[PDB]
RNA sequence: AGGCGGGCUUCUGGCGUCAAGCGCCCCGCGGGGCGCGACCCGCCCCGGGGACAGCGUCAGGUGGGGAGUUUGACUGG
RNA sequence: UAGUGACGCGCAUGAAUGGAUGAACGAGAUUCCCACUGUCCCUACCUGCUAUCUAGCGAAACCACAGCCAAGGGAACGGGC
RNA sequence: UAGCAGCCAGCUUAGAACUGUCGCGGACCAGGGGAAUCCGACUGUUUAAUUAAAACAAAGCAUCGCGAAGGCCCUCGGCGGGUGUUGACGCGAUGUGAUUUCUGCCCAGUGCUCUGAAUGUCAAAGU
RNA sequence: GACGCAAACGAACCCGGAGAUGCCGGCGGGUGCCCCGGGAAAGAGUUCUCUUUUCUUUGUGAAGGGCAGGGCGCCCUGGAACGGGUUCGCCCCGAGAGAGGGGCCCGCGCCCUGGAAAGCGCCGCGCUUCUGGCGGCGUCCGGUGAGCUCUCGUCGGCCCUUGAAAAUCCGGGGGAGAAGGUGUAAAUCUCGCGCCGGGCCGUACCCAUAUCCGCAGCAGGUCUCCAAGGUGAACAGCCUCUGGCGUGUUGGAACAAGGCAGAGUAAGGGAAGUCGGCAAGUCAGAUCCGUAACUUCGGGAUAAGGAUUGGCUCUAAGGGCU
RNA sequence: AGCAGUUGAACAUGGGUGAGCCGGUCCUAAGGGACGGGCCUACGCCGUUCGGAGGGGAGGGCCC
RNA sequence: UGAACUAUGCCUGGGCAGGGCGAAGCCAGGGGAAACUCUGGUGGAGGCCCGCCGCGGUCCUGACGUGCAAAUCGGUCGUCC
């Protein structure tokens, strides 16, 4: 809610900067290995309680 | 003038709680809503506010009595059974 | 089968009592030097309804004889006290209603309430509304008492036992006949969780040892002996007779 | 007509949740949050019902700002007791006084 | 744990707070201290029970309140 | 064969395992009457959304192989012999 | 002086004439009624997801335990805890189910309870 | 005198007040909204005919000063029966009414400081990424209402229901103490003003026929505030303005059967249908009349059973102010 | 995103929440739960204003 | 390991149009020899009545029944100081 805890802040701070694509270059890097990040949420799909 | 024959107060109630019982809440609901005179002033403002309270509007006096009525036909034999026991205590 | 509902009311989860709102512990003035050898002055202050009990309880204040402060007791407001009068307390008070003195200084036939059953406790006995108990007979050679409890047993108590003289206030509470459920359900409401009385007989045998069977017949004789163990303990403990009478 | 809302968090009608409707120098009506009426003080004989006179009636620490004769009158007893209690005290004490002095 | 054992408040919905007084002593007309006032002595704070309640452990009775289990077979179903 | 009022040797009614009665009350059970009506005699017509057709989109239960009948025999009622 | 003059202000009620095709709460909103029987007095409650009832509750009535070293009940346990901030007009345990009118006979059986070491049966310990 | 003055020493200790009291009903004061009257001002709409017409806009914060208004078992004088005062209801008076003169409290209303410089409305000029700026005028005069809400008061009603604690703040009692010796000192509840400081955390958005829960953009579920015009008793139903939306996970062409729904309609008969008046049909608002058996005398009861109802033009009655 | 899409609560790249006087913070309500003590073989549990030598602020120059 | 659903209790907050019958109390006018009566008005009582939101879920044994929904939808209906 807009009543947020700093720890409950500084959780949801950290799974909003994991959910950030993975960088175009690492896919060069790994030759195609690792194309997308398997572990993107969504917020209508997946909640983090 | 008079609207009800019989029932008077209780005609609150309707037809419910029988006939009996609906007569003797009149008895009583009489008693604990009337204004008594106040031994301490002469005015008729003895009005009950909680149950065995009663309490005066004039010089604010609150009296312990009876629940439904100012004093119980118990606590005025009593009353004076103490003040006959008290007078024989000293003599 | 499972616990009755009796014995579920000794855990006190929620049939403890519902005392939010009450003004405290109706009790005589702790016993000192004042009401051992003579006697203290104290004026009643109010008259306040406590919620959960009949009778009125009055806030006498007295006056503190060791230091500059002014106590203030709630006691039980016997029948006929009014605010500003003053109330007497100890041995050498005299025999006014109100006043508390003990039963060895009263004659015989006296109207007491708020009685105590050992020196000290600050009055247990006849401390329900429209109550009282008489001072029966006094014996000087074993520094004894007796007298009339309201249940009719007479009980043999100390003669330092104090007591306040008259009967107590709210009398006559229970002739007023209750018509309506919801004057039971907000009685009860300031007591306790202890109103809806289902009977044993409307349940199944595993809740209560009289439900069960295709009828409502209780099924076993209802007077049960007073050994019995908890749970099978229901109906008339111990009782001597039944009937009408 | 316009159907103005709520200015902070608490959506609910509380005790403190308390508005006014007030037209603001921009031609709107805004709401405007009040502070609970006080009260004026009560004698302490606790006999007369009615409240004190020449007191303000405020908050109780509301009364930290304001001036001492703000608070209270030049009698004997003022801000603490009615004027006519005073001069029950003052005979009660003169004439139980007297009594004590035909006992000796 | 506020006066126990032994040789001063009843006319009123006031007031009561570390002592006035007296005696004695110590310092620089200004301070301080002690005793009486506020009796003396003592073994438990004051009351109510009291070797009885109660506790520990065996023994007998009671005990569907609760636990475990059982409630044969043949058979024109 | 229902309902109601009576009759009572009542398989097996009955007195706080409560008997009898009962104004008011009931989304409780039942009978008759007045009014009313497609419930029926006896069905017909109109309208909206579907079914239908079409563009796009597009499942599931189920499935030994499968799918025309009569009789016969048979595990005493076949689809197959 | 059986009060009048000036000015201002709304919203209702009653009666009458006329009039349209006897239509007018014109849409909308919005109780079918009566005579009886059975059950429960009533309001309330109930099987979330087949049973809303005649079942449960209920006020009234009646019985039963207990004066606190107590009645009822909880905890492995503290002589800890609930009723109890209580004290018989109270708390705890039951049946009946408002009011009206009544509530008969049976204590042999089962159960409860009282009497008692004045007589049988009768453990451990002790003799 | 109630009590008023810008301040107006004061400990321990004590006492009291505020914080801090339910639900319901009646009435009154004030705002907001709505409505009415200006043959008011500024734009817009309508004009085939009529319409000095229709629609929109016409403002003031907190804090302080002053004054209306409301409340008061607050004071003084005085004294009451032929009792009087008074409310919608009540209630009040020798424990002292009525009347006269005062005091205090609440003032969220009005005027002023704020404050018109700003905000809206209209008009003109300059300008097209400094341009995206400068000027003019206006912001007015009243009315009430069984109107609706909110709020502050006040009088009651109900309870075998009496409807919270604490932080914190204040007043009084108390007179222990401190202050200087002839002009000041002690002390000041800012007492007129000045000086410095106020850290940490949350703050976006959705709040539900697509941002929550139910596996989903799920006809379900989920706590509140604001809330207009007309008809009407109504926060009912139907229609409209502000605001919002494209008909709720799709378009097109047909109008067969059979379904769901519109609680569609119907000749004559009117429950003969069916386990059963299931289903839906009649009745329905309001006014004026008229209402039995039975009953616990409260009820039954909107019993049952009749009449009236539009539109238009009038008449009569019910007010306030000077 | 159950048709479509030039659209989106999708995808991608950037940006966005500023307080002495809004709320948390502060108070105790129900209630939770230490301390003393008791209990449990024990981890621990019972109990909550009662119970311990439980007082570490205020004043007079060392008193209370 | 769970009382984010639900059952009961406690603390602290919030909410419940518009109408109807109309009880005690009070005022006035009539009847009386007193006991006391009658009419109108006032007043606004109630686990009172019609009824919106709310809260419930009767009937159609309607719709739906590989549903919008692992319990929902429509009319009707109970209650609403
Ligand atoms: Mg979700
Ligand atoms: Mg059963
Ligand atoms: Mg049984
Ligand atoms: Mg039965
Ligand atoms: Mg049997
Ligand atoms: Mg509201
Ligand atoms: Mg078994
Ligand atoms: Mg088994
Ligand atoms: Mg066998
Ligand atoms: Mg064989
Ligand atoms: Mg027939
Ligand atoms: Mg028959
Ligand atoms: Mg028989
Ligand atoms: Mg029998
Ligand atoms: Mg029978
Ligand atoms: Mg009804
Ligand atoms: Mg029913
Ligand atoms: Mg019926
Ligand atoms: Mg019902
Ligand atoms: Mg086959
Ligand atoms: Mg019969
Ligand atoms: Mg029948
Ligand atoms: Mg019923
Ligand atoms: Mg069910
Ligand atoms: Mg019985
Ligand atoms: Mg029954
Ligand atoms: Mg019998
Ligand atoms: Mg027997
Ligand atoms: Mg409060
Ligand atoms: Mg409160
Ligand atoms: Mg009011
Ligand atoms: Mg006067
Ligand atoms: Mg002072
Ligand atoms: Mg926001
Ligand atoms: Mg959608
Ligand atoms: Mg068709
Ligand atoms: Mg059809
Ligand atoms: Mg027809
Ligand atoms: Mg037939
Ligand atoms: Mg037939
Ligand atoms: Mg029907
Ligand atoms: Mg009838
Ligand atoms: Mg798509
Ligand atoms: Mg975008
Ligand atoms: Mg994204
Ligand atoms: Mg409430
Ligand atoms: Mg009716
Ligand atoms: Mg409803
Ligand atoms: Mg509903
Ligand atoms: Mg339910
Ligand atoms: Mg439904
Ligand atoms: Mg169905
Ligand atoms: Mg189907
Ligand atoms: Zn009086
Ligand atoms: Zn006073």
């Amino acid at each position: 809610a807009s009543h947020k805890t700093f720890r409950i802040k500084r959780f949801l701070a950290k799974k909003q900067k994991q959910n950030r694509p993975i960088p175009q270059w690492i896919r060069m890097k790994t030759g195609n290995k690792i194309r997308y990040n398997s572990k993107r949420r969504h917020w209508r799909r997946t909640k983090l309680g | 003038a008079k609207r009800t024959k019989k029932v008077g107060i209780v005609g609150k109630y309707g037809t419910r709680y029988g006939a009996s019982l609906r007569k003797m809440v009149k008895k009583i609901e009489i008693s604990q809503h009337a204004k008594y005179t106040c031994s301490f002033c002469g005015k008729t403002k003895m009005k009950r506010k909680a149950v065995g309270i009663w309490h005066c509007g004039s010089c604010m006096k609150t009296v312990a009595g009876g629940a439904w009525s100012y004093n119980t036909t118990s606590a005025v034999t009593v009353k004076s059974a103490i003040k006959r026991l008290k007078e024989l205590k000293d003599q | 089968g499972r616990v009755i509902r009796g014995q579920r009311k000794g855990a006190g989860s929620v049939f403890k009592a519902h005392v939010k709102h009450r003004k405290g512990a109706a009790k005589l003035r702790h016993i000192d030097f004042a009401e051992r050898h003579g006697y203290i002055k104290g004026i009643v202050k109010d008259i306040i309804h406590d919620p959960g009990r009949g009778a009125p309880l009055a806030k006498v204040m007295f006056r503190d004889p060791y230091r500059f402060k002014k106590r203030t007791e709630l006691f039980i407001a016997a029948e006929g006290i009014h605010t500003g009068q003053f109330i007497y307390c100890g041995k050498k008070a005299q025999l006014n209603i109100g006043n508390v003195l003990p039963v060895g200084t009263m004659p015989e036939g006296t109207i007491v309430c708020c009685l105590e059953e050992k020196p000290g406790d600050r009055g247990k006995l006849a401390r329900a509304s429209g109550n009282y108990a008489t001072v029966i007979s006094h014996n000087p050679e074993t520094k004894k008492s007796r007298v009339k409890l309201p249940s009719g047993s007479k009980k043999v108590i100390s003669s330092a036992n104090r007591a306040v003289v008259g009967v107590v206030a709210g009398g006559g509470r229970i002739d007023k006949p209750i018509l309506k459920a919801g004057r039971a359900y907000h009685k009860y409401k300031a007591k306790r969780n202890c109103w809806p009385r289902v009977r044993g007989v409307a349940m199944n045998p595993v809740e209560h040892p009289f439900g069960g069977g295709n009828h409502q017949h209780i099924g076993k004789p209802s007077t049960i002996r007073r050994d019995a163990p908890a749970g099978r303990k229901v109906g008339l403990i111990a009782a001597r007779r039944t009937g009408r009478l | 007509v316009q159907r103005l809302t709520y200015r902070r968090r608490l959506s609910y009608n509380t005790a403190s949740n308390k508005t006014r409707l007030s037209r603001t120098p921009g031609n709107r009506i805004v709401y405007l949050y009040t502070k609970k009426t006080g009260k004026s003080p009560k004698s302490a004989c606790g006999i007369c019902p009615g409240r004190l006179r020449g007191i303000r009636a405020v908050r109780p620490q509301v009364l930290m700002r304001l001036s001492k004769t703000k608070k209270h009158v030049s009698r004997a007893y003022g801000g603490s007791m009615c004027a006519k209690c005073v001069r029950d005290r003052i005979k009660r004490a003169f004439l139980i006084e007297e009594q004590k002095i035909v006992v000796k």
